[PDB]
């Protein structure tokens, strides 16, 4: 298998950040790359593939980066909608492995 | 717009078999798609754990249980169907069917997900 | 070991199962 990773698994920010999720492999798996977004509750929703080609139906201000071991997923303008758990995973070989995931939430909390 | 939908029952007992199937509501299973079932967990995780082609039926598992997994798809009623048999309650997860579109050589990623299927291993009501 | 591999993939083209059926006909 291959040990996918991605930092930090937690992060708070507030509309109209940069925020910046990275995931990291094992190995060079090239640009065979995903990223997905889960609000949770529903199911996971395909955001980015190949590590920097978004799919149809994605804002624009979210971006994919990277070509190897490490990839960045780039949301320039955050948004209510985008406080989600976003998974990155690598289909460069099998068996098919995700990331451990990313928590993106809001201010004002009783923490 | 291909649209998946799992089926199955949601009642289970510990060491048993599950069944779930997924109808497939706009492409033919026997095409060049890869006809995945994912597992998510919230200790164990989003995982994958198995895949079969519409046109070759060439079949991969996950290590850890490829040992006690089955793939299959029926094209007469346009469904796909997975079975995981010893039932620990560990198992007890969501799970989803996807399918991977494909290059002349490789798969793709998982761009179409059912709802998710919630399927719990107990001797008791929810 | 024996893993998921681009002849697998590059094999779910075709449709063999069928035709072989037609040709047992």
């Amino acid at each position: 298998a291959i040990q996918m990773t991605q930092s930090p698994s937690s992060l708070s920010a507030s509309v109209g950040d940069r925020v910046t999720i990275t995931c990291r492999a094992s190995q060079g798996i090239s640009s065979y790359l995903a990223w997905y977004q889960q609000r949770p509750g529903k199911a996971p929703r395909p955001l980015i593939d190949s590590a920097s080609t978004l799919e149809s139906g994605v804002p624009s201000r979210f971006s994919g980066s990277g070509s190897g071991t490490e990839f960045t997923l780039t949301i320039s303008s955050l948004q209510p909608e985008d406080f989600a758990i976003y998974y990155c995973q690598q289909y460069y070989s099998d068996p098919f492995t995700f990331g451990p995931g990313t928590e993106l939430e809001i201010y004002r909390t009783v923490a | 717009q291909v649209q998946l939908q799992e089926s199955g029952p949601g009642l289970l007992k510990p060491s048993e078999t599950l069944s779930l199937t997924c109808e497939v509501s706009g492409a033919s299973i026997s095409s060049s798609n890869w006809w995945n079932w994912i597992r998510q967990s919230p200790g164990k995780g989003l995982e994958w754990i198995g895949t079969i082609g519409g046109n070759s039926g060439k079949i991969a598992s996950s290590p850890s249980l490829e040992s006690r997994v089955i793939m299959s798809k029926d094209p007469s009623k346009n469904r796909f169907s997975l079975k995981m048999t010893s039932v620990t309650a560990a198992d007890t997860a969501i799970y989803y069917c996807t399918r991977q579109e494909q290059t002349l050589f490789w798969v793709k990623r998982f761009d179409v997900w059912g709802p998710g299927i919630l399927v719990s291993v107990t001797s008791a009501s929810t | 070991l024996q893993k998921l591999n681009s002849w697998d993939v590059f094999g779910n083209w075709f449709d063999l199962a069928s035709w072989i059926k037609y040709i047992q006909r």
